[PDB]
């Protein structure tokens, strides 16, 4: 951060060069950023994570990932439901 | 990134105006993001007797 | 070797390709103005290479930006028809992703892939103009992860 | 800033510059350092093709002093 | 000869849609009908609900509306002149005033949540008050819009190239442009004077002080002077608002029509009932037709 | 209260007609126009460096939606619908069942992503703060398909925007 | 050694109007508080090169109800006579030393304007057919204008070869002695190459394309680098018109260091004035030359055959 500087750029994050698997020397992209830190890049807020970081619970991810579209880890819609009409078993007897 | 001094005399005197009075730029006028908490105000009808919703 | 050959040749083109895309404004809805923000000097999509040029002729991705009307549903095919294909397709906005407020309209095509293939997809209502910024990062690394030359040397 | 459009003009100058360094040395190599003589009227080609026929080695450029006559 | 315009290429069903939804759910369409103003549309439609209610807002909320009201009428014009100037030929001061309408966007999103669909203006006042600090953000903005407004019309007003593609084109009549259901500027910019904001004063637009631009030829030029114009006197109307601005609540305080406080409803009966039955159902409005109509920046 | 915008006269002393003359060959307000985007060459360009510089926002964004928790760990979502009924795009379908401990929840909590306005009514309905747009707004996707959240989606954006939405309801809760 | 000196010409000319586009946007967007290209290389140095490649491998196809041999020529005839028009050039020493350098580079620039309808009647387009009429009357109107512009100057040099402007503004520039027809000059290059305050032949806002209507591809970077050498030489033609530089006849580099600054300078305001002022409508652009420009070009010309007589100051023939 740099307060001389014009608001808008007197914040910036250098991306790292590698996170996930994922070489980023040349590929930085926009949704590398953790969420913690998220809020004070956006101007949402004047308190970087180092001084306020957020409270802690348990279903709070512990490794930030990236837009995860194309890569062989995307998200595929389905139904969440589960069947409504059951079926009726025919009786494997041979009858008669 | 405030220029230098030879470039704000050209600047200005190619705009004809001085712009280093009012400037496009916001430096450090905004108001800082992180405010504290306010208290909102209550409405009119906030009233504990004499407030019967049928006047 | 002729794979590394083909690989650095490749790597070549996709370079070219990413590096220049020239949107074809199909301006249609409120998606429209936010476009005009990213190349407005606070986001400048002019500094990544990618500048707005018309007669799709001469462009190579189209930036779906407002509601797909079906009055204009043939003009929306023929201008995609028209342009020198190493081409892409943007939707921008919930109108154009899958019709978005008007998807139970009379008269709004549910979703501009009904008419054209769609690249990526950007959300919104209308999406902020950085968020389109990102959507057009995310074509150039499309374009990046291209093997038009590895495919043909291995068909 | 604006000093950043200068690396454009810096690469577009040298490129210009070319042309007429290339023109006025290769004229000065190819004619032993002095100019290319110019003849835009016929009297100053019979000066030059006189001196092609006095030089003997059949080169205009090539040019004889007083030592040539005794 | 003759221009047929044939519209119609975005149709979109937004009349046929507003039947099916409720008057809270049809907020968002106005937002989607004029894409650059907002509060402006969102204001028409909450006057008529609110008419129809017999409900009015409170003073804070009215003073709001028309500080963001005419902050958008600064975003309409911005763009209508730029573009103009777009088409006409003239790129560059495109970009300059659309870094500013990039600064107002900040406040839209500042207030709502959203840059462009605000869907903040809402019938009986506003969703929520402004965030601590916009006020200040608003002081310094307008501030320095007096200059960026000269470094627009400086190179156009006089401009021997400018004048030429606009004086004396689409010159229209007074009783012509009556007839043919002209509004806005193009009543005032041929001199009829006309003004929703003075004539037939909605919110609180009989407080506030301001100039008209009537022009005077009426053909593009005389018109495009009074967007210029009406993009300065707005500046005065949004002094006015700030210098101004009185306190209180956003909604009117009445939990059948303005949904209650998020405080209130998690600890009274009666705003959990409200509130549920508000955001399912609605409020229903007595049976009757009206017809509002506000001086939008068109 | 109006005012005459284009009505000025020039005068026609020998002065002002000079200058007029003096304007017309020797162009002077072209030279005024020209001499005036010399002064913006020289000022300094707002371009922000994406993504290295991302633009400011407020607490209020609306964007990715997520369904966040209670801090013991169950979810909020207690599936009134509230949500689903004041939708304006009908982009959130809900389909609940009584659980098996009990207390039930949503078996289907499904928002069309590309049907969604970003209006936000869902974030106000919602009388338990469950469903909540958070600050992502960078949820772009190759496919149409992977825009169409579910539960599962949804859910795992509430377990990792948490800690930057719940300090914007922190700051916001206050205003609503 | 021709060889040699023609390919150290082209050379440079295609890589100088590469970079041009560079510092046409650079420039543009710094004008309009933008920043241009700076991500492909260091500050913009690599985008032409990107838009290149890609202007060489994206498809490219001749319209279906094209002329394909009117359509192909007419880039060859714009390239070429781009290219063949700096040969005379007086840089230092000029390549081609012309007798008649002025009247060839007059002639070949009127035929600069062959290309652009021959492009637009072949394309069998309605904007193509608007374009390629806008663009004919435009150019020749504003021809008149240029080549008296060009006499009225030059009579104070004696004879139209090149390098004698050299000579005739050893000492005092020429635009202290003809300013008033530098003004008209320097509007009608404006004009005969369609920058922007009569860029109509392009017409975007109104006409979309007409400077290439279904051009693509090859045929697009044609008609672009053939119209972006002439924005560069008419103003290096300027440049060795009016304002003369300090020829030294043994270090002939300070003159060349000279002539590009001063073709850079004039290169960078037909860039500034191109995004400060509005688009001429056609009639407006007409009359501005047969109405305006034209009487005093016509009065100013008589001047000039007079003021060497009055003055007795008839310029060396030789
Ligand atoms: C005519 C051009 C003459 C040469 C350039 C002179 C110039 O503008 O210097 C900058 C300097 C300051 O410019 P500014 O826009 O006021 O700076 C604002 C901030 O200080 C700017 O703050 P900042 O922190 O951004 O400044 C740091 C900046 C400072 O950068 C420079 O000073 C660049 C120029 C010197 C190298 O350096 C960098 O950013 C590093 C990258 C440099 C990019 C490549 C520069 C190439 C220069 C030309 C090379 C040859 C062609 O110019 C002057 O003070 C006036 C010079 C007038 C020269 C007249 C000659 C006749
Ligand atoms: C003066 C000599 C004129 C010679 C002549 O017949 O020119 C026809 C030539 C082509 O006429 P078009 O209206 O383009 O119709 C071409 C196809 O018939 C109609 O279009 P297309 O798609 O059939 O064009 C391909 C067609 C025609 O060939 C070409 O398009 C190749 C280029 C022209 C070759 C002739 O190829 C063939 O017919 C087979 C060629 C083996 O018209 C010209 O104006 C060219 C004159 C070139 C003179 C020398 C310039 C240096
Ligand atoms: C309204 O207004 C408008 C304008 O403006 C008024 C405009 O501007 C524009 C333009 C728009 C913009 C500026 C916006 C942004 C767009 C762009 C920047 C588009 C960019 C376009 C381009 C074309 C890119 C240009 C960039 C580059 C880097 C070009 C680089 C050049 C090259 C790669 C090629 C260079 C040349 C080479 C390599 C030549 C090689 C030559 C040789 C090897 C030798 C050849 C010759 C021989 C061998 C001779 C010997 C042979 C013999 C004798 C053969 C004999 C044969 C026999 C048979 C006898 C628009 C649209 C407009 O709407
Ligand atoms: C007829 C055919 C002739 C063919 C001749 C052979 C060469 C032609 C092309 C030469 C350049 C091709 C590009 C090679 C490098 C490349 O890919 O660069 C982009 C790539 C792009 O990488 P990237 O994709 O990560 O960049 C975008 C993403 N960000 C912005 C986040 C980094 O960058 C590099 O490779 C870095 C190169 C740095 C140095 C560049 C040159 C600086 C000096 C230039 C001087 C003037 C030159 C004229
Ligand atoms: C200067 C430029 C230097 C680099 C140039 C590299 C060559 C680019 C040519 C255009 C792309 C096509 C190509 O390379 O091969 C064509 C080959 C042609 O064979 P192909 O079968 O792969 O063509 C594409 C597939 N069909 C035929 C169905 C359209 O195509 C590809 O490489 C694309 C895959
Ligand atoms: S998605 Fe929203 S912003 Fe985009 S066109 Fe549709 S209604 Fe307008
Ligand atoms: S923000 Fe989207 S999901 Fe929420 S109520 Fe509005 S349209 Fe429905
Ligand atoms: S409003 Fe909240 S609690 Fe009600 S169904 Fe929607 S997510 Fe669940």
């Amino acid at each position: 951060e740099d307060n001389k500087q014009f608001f808008g750029r007197h914040r910036w994050v250098i991306y790292t060069t590698e996170m996930n698997g994922r070489d980023t020397f040349w590929d930085v992209d926009g949704s590398m950023v953790p969420p913690e830190w998220h809020r004070w890049l956006h101007c949402m807020t004047d308190d970087p994570p180092t001084t306020k970081p957020p409270t802690a619970r348990k279903y709070i991810w512990t490794n930030h990932k990236f837009n995860v579209s194309g890569t062989p880890q995307q998200y595929v819609p389905y139904s969440t439901t589960r069947k409504k009409i059951q079926e009726w078993v025919p009786p494997s007897t041979p009858y008669k | 990134a405030s220029a230098t001094r030879v470039i704000q005399l050209l600047r200005n005197w190619a705009s004809g105006r001085d712009l280093q009075a009012k400037l496009q730029l916001r430096y450090q006028e905004i108001s800082k993001r992180t405010q504290p908490p306010p208290k909102l105000p209550v409405g009119p009808s906030h009233k504990l007797s004499n407030n019967y919703y049928c006047t | 070797r002729g794979e590394y050959v083909v690989a650095k040749l490749d790597d070549l083109v996709n370079w070219a390709r990413r590096s220049s895309l020239w949107p074809m404004t199909f301006g249609l809805a409120c998606c429209a103005v936010e476009m005009m923000h990213m190349a407005a000097p606070r986001y400048d999509m002019d500094r990544f290479g990618v500048v707005f040029r018309a007669s799709p002729r001469q462009s190579d991705v189209m930036i779906v930006a407002g509601t797909l009307t079906n009055k204009m549903a043939p003009a929306l095919r023929k201008v995609y028809d028209q342009m020198p294909e190493p081409r892409y397709v943007v939707s921008m906005g919930s109108c154009a992703n899958g019709g978005g407020y008007y998807h139970y309209s009379y008269s709004v095509v549910r979703g501009c892939d009904r008419i054209v293939p769609v690249d990526i997809y950007v959300p919104g209502c209308p999406p902020t103009a950085e968020a389109l910024l990102y959507g057009i990062l995310q074509l150039q690394r499309k374009i990046k992860r291209e093997k038009r030359l590895r495919i043909w040397y291995r068909r | 800033m604006w000093f950043e459009i200068l690396p454009g003009i810096a690469v577009m100058a040298a490129c210009l510059f070319i042309p007429g360094m290339a023109t006025a040395h290769i004229h000065k190599f190819t004619n032993g350092g002095k100019e290319k003589r110019v003849a835009h009227f016929s009297y100053q080609w019979n000066l030059m093709e006189r001196d092609r026929c006095i030089s003997g080695v059949n080169r205009y450029h090539v040019t004889k002093g007083l030592e040539n006559i005794d | 000869r003759k221009c047929d315009p044939h519209i119609g290429l975005l149709h979109r069903g937004t009349e046929k849609l507003i039947e099916y939804k409720t008057y809270l759910q049809a907020l968002p369409y106005f937002d989607r009908l004029d894409y650059v103003s907002m509060m402006c549309n969102e204001q028409a439609y909450s006057l008529a609900v609110e008419k129809l209610l017999n409900i009015q807002p409170p003073p804070r909320a009215q003073w709001i509306r028309v500080l963001f009201g005419e902050i958008t009428r600064l975003l309409n014009h911005i763009m209508a002149v730029t573009t103009h100037a777009l088409d006409i030929g003239a790129m560059t001061p495109f970009f300059w005033m659309f870094e500013e309408r990039e600064k107002m966007f900040e406040f839209y999103e500042r207030v709502s949540g959203a840059r462009m669909h605000a869907a903040y203006i809402r019938p009986g006042g506003v969703h929520q008050d402004l965030p601590l600090g916009l006020l200040d953000d608003i002081y310094e903005f307008s501030k320095n819009f007096s200059f960026r407004i000269d470094e627009l019309e400086e190179m156009l007003t006089n401009n021997r190239i400018w004048r030429n593609r606009t004086v004396d084109i689409g010159v229209v009549t007074a009783e012509d442009a009556l007839n043919y259901g002209f509004s806005g500027v193009m009543l005032r910019g041929s001199g009829i004077q006309w003004d929703l904001r003075k004539t037939q004063p909605y919110d609180v637009y009989d407080q506030v002080e301001f100039d008209v631009p009537i022009g005077s030829r009426g053909d593009c030029y005389d018109r495009y002077l009074c967007r210029v114009e009406e993009m300065r006197q707005s500046l005065r109307i949004i002094s006015q608002c700030l210098n101004k601005m009185p306190p209180g609540e956003i909604k009117v305080d009445d939990a059948k029509v303005s949904p209650p406080k998020r405080a209130e409803m998690k600890t009274s009966m009666e705003s959990l009932i409200h509130h549920f039955k508000l955001y399912t159902e609605g409020y229903q409005v007595p049976p009757g037709a009206t017809y509002t109509a506000i001086e939008a920046p068109k | 209260t109006y005012k005459f915008v284009n009505m000025r006269e020039p005068s026609m002393d020998m002065k002002s007609v000079t200058d007029r003359a003096a304007q017309t060959l020797l162009w002077t307000e072209l030279v005024r126009g020209l001499g005036m985007t010399l002064s913006y060459l020289f000022r300094e360009p707002a371009t922000i460096n994406y993504p290295f510089e991302k633009g400011p926002l407020s607490p209020r964004f609306r964007g990715e939606h997520a369904l966040r928790r209670y801090p013991s760990g169950e979810e909020r979502c207690i599936a009134c619908k509230l949500c689903e009924a004041v939708c304006p795009a009908q982009a959130i379908t809900i389909e609940a069942e009584p659980r098996a401990d009990g207390s039930r929840r949503t078996t289907r909590y499904d928002i069309d992503m590309t049907k969604c306005i970003y209006c936000g009514f869902c974030q106000e309905a919602c009388p338990v703060d469950a469903i909540v747009e958070g600050p992502n707004f960078e949820f772009s996707t190759e496919t149409h398909e992977e825009l169409l959240y579910n539960k599962e989606k949804l859910l795992n954006n509430g377990d990792k925007w948490e800690a930057e939405i719940a300090a914007n309801i922190q700051a916001d809760y206050l205003y609503r | 050694m021709f060889m040699i000196n023609i390919l150290s010409l082209i050379i440079p000319i295609l890589l100088a109007v590469a970079f041009l586009t560079l510092v046409e946007r650079k420039v543009l967007g710094y004008m309009q508080l933008r920043k241009g290209p700076n991500v492909v290389g260091p500050y913009g140095l690599l985008q032409p090169i990107a838009d290149a490649l890609k202007l060489v491998t994206k498809e490219p196809l001749r319209p279906g109800t094209s002329s394909i041999s009117m359509f192909i020529i007419a880039p060859i005839l714009g390239l070429s006579l781009a290219l063949t028009m700096w040969v005379p050039l007086p840089m230092p020493y000029p390549l081609i030393n012309m007798n008649l350098g002025v009247l060839f580079m007059l002639a070949m620039s009127s035929l600069a304007v062959y290309s652009i309808l021959w492009s637009g009647w072949a394309s069998n387009s309605k904007y193509a057919l608007i374009g390629a009429l806008r663009a004919v009357a435009q150019t020749i109107s504003y021809e008149v204008t240029l080549a008296i512009i060009l006499l009225s100057v030059l009579l104070m040099n004696g004879s139209y070869t090149l390098s004698t402007l050299i000579t005739t503004q050893e000492h005092i520039w020429m635009i202290f002695t003809s300013w008033p027809l530098a003004m008209m000059w320097f509007i009608s290059t404006l004009a005969e190459t369609n920058r922007a305050p009569f860029d109509l032949t392009e017409g975007e806002s109104e006409l979309v394309s007409g400077f290439n209507v279904e051009y693509a591809a090859g045929p697009f970077a044609m008609f672009f680098m053939a119209e972006y050498a002439n924005i560069i030489m008419m103003n290096a033609f300027t440049a060795i018109l009016f304002l003369g530089a300090s020829h030294d006849p043994h270090t002939p580099e300070l003159y060349t260091i000279n002539f590009v600054l001063k073709t850079l300078a004039l290169t960078i305001t037909f860039l500034w004035i191109r995004a400060s002022y509005p688009r001429f409508r056609y009639d407006q652009l007409m009359h501005l030359l047969w109405k305006s420009f034209l009487p005093l070009t016509l009065a100013l010309c008589m001047w000039h055959i007079s003021l060497p007589i009055m003055t007795a100051s008839i310029p060396p023939q030789s």
